[PDB]
């Protein structure tokens, strides 16, 4: 399903797909999941994370 | 806007 995202935590590539580590709203740190970029509809949170690397 | 994502 589609859930609200609280923060993007990390980024990786697995089997040719870009993935982002998502912290879900209402979920805990145990609920974080890696989701491919096609699953993501949180551009503001993605950009904040990438800008936050550097 | 609403920050959402699909969960696999």
């Amino acid at each position: 399903g589609e859930f609200v995202v609280e923060k993007v935590l990390d980024r990786r590539v697995v089997k040719g797909k870009v993935e982002y580590l998502l912290k879900w709203k209402g979920g805990s740190d145990e609920d974080n999941t890696w989701e491919p970029e096609e699953n993501l509809d949180c551009p503001d949170l993605i950009a904040e994370f990438l800008q936050s690397q550097k | 806007t609403k920050q959402t994502a699909r969960k696999s």
